[PDB]
């Protein structure tokens, strides 16, 4: 029974192994959008600010969406730091899984 | 006067010319070469139909400067040509006062290409002068 | 083996914790997703009100909405994993101590 | 019935997941009406100063 | 203690309950909240370029 339990153990590792780089690249994504948003945020502000007095009330919402865009890029930089730590007790703990596997 | 600068950065010192003299900006991907071309020039690019050339302004400033560091293309806008410049960061545009702008041109070693210093209490952003950097690349 | 167990442990509850620690950014990226569709929205059915002298603001507040929507997208993959990922943090519960029990 | 029993199971999956697809279309219609209500709301703010 | 323990299972099941009721009370103040947010919003996003 220590056995089939730990085959199970191999069933939780290997999913939270693939788990990792499903959400990696799902937030390389949302990175990679939201520095994109942010360029083109950027472009939209610069270019409003040059256009004068008619320019002034679009480049307001223009940098309030920049706004919100490098708060999705700062989200972004904080859910990578943690699915990599998930990736990290999970790869970590394939060691501990083949040692108690053969043992 | 309320002057109206582009703000962007090179090796850890802020930088900044008018928005006045500013068609857009992007980031960096593969620059086609001109042979027998200025050392202070990367190559041409394509933007919005016109051909752009993309000059590495720490060549013509003079300052230190690490170069795969850098991603973003300035694209300048004035009445004798249109040139992109290669630097690293940018923020946006960045409202300065007259009060606040020294125009000292021996504190540094390019100073005489540069309209002034802007004093902070962040990084030191340094008021660059278009007009004399666009005639630099034309001698 | 109940030594190597006690590596179990500290793993399984890592992810049981660091799966109620990483639902607060799936939570949170939905939410900034969502305003920043509705506030591009908001620039678009008022970009298209300028004409000619909006059309190069009407084209960008487009790709913003339209790369805004994809962001949605990305952040209601990451809550099926998620979510996914959850369950089998609280099903680890039992492996984890059936181990060292037996 | 062992094996009629194990088409229950099944069946009672079959509604954990087909109880999973319609509330990604109330997500959906709800989703959708919420935007339909802004937009109707930034037309109300400016129809109620046009007179 | 058997009938006393009886007074436990009505306490442990209104507790249950009682948590329910409170966490429909939690989906609403979310709810105006973020409405009242959204609302602040559609005037700030306006009220700001009135000059």
């Amino acid at each position: 029974m220590i056995s089939n339990s730990a085959k199970d153990v191999e069933r939780v590792v290997e999913s939270f192994q693939k788990g990792a780089e499903e959400i990696t690249s799902f937030v390389e994504t949302i990175n990679a959008i939201a520095e994109q948003t942010n360029l083109l945020a950027l472009n939209a502000a610069i270019e409003a600010a040059r256009a004068g007095e008619a320019g002034r009330g679009f480049a307001v919402v223009a940098d309030e969406i920049r706004k919100l865009a490098e708060e999705s890029q700062q989200a972004s930089e904080n859910v990578r730091r943690v699915v990599n730590e998930i990736r990290s007790i999970a790869e970590d703990a394939g060691k501990v899984s083949s040692e108690i596997t053969a043992r | 006067k309320e002057f109206e600068v582009l703000s962007f950065e090179i090796d850890e010192q802020a930088l900044a010319f008018d928005v006045d003299n500013i068609e857009m900006v992007i980031e960096k991907s593969d620059i086609t070469p001109v042979p027998k071309s200025r050392h202070f020039v990367e190559g041409v690019i394509n933007l919005r139909g016109r051909i752009i050339p993309v000059v590495n302004l720490a060549k013509i400033l003079g300052i230190s400067f690490d170069e795969q560091k850098m991603k973003s293309i300035i694209v300048a806008r004035t009445k004798d040509v249109e040139v992109g410049f290669l630097v690293d960061r940018v923020l946006g545009v960045l409202r300065i006062t007259e009060n606040q702008l020294d125009l000292t041109n021996v504190s540094d070693k390019f100073g005489k290409k540069s309209k002034g210093l802007v004093k902070t209490d962040g990084r030191l952003i340094i008021y660059l002068d278009i007009d004399k950097i666009i005639e630099e690349i034309t001698v | 083996i109940s030594n190597s167990a006690k590596d179990v442990e500290r793993v399984v509850e890592s992810f049981q914790k660091g799966a109620e620690e990483i639902t607060s950014f799936v939570e949170t990226i939905n939410a900034i997703a969502e305003q920043t569709n509705l506030l591009a929205l908001n620039a678009a059915i008022e970009a298209a009100r300028a004409g000619e002298a909006g059309r190069g603001f009407a084209v960008v507040a487009d790709e913003i909405r339209k790369l805004a929507e994809e962001s949605q997208q990305a952040s209601e993959n990451v809550r099926r994993v998620v979510n996914e990922i959850r369950s089998i943090a609280e099903d680890a519960g039992k492996v984890s101590s059936e181990i060292t029990a037996r």
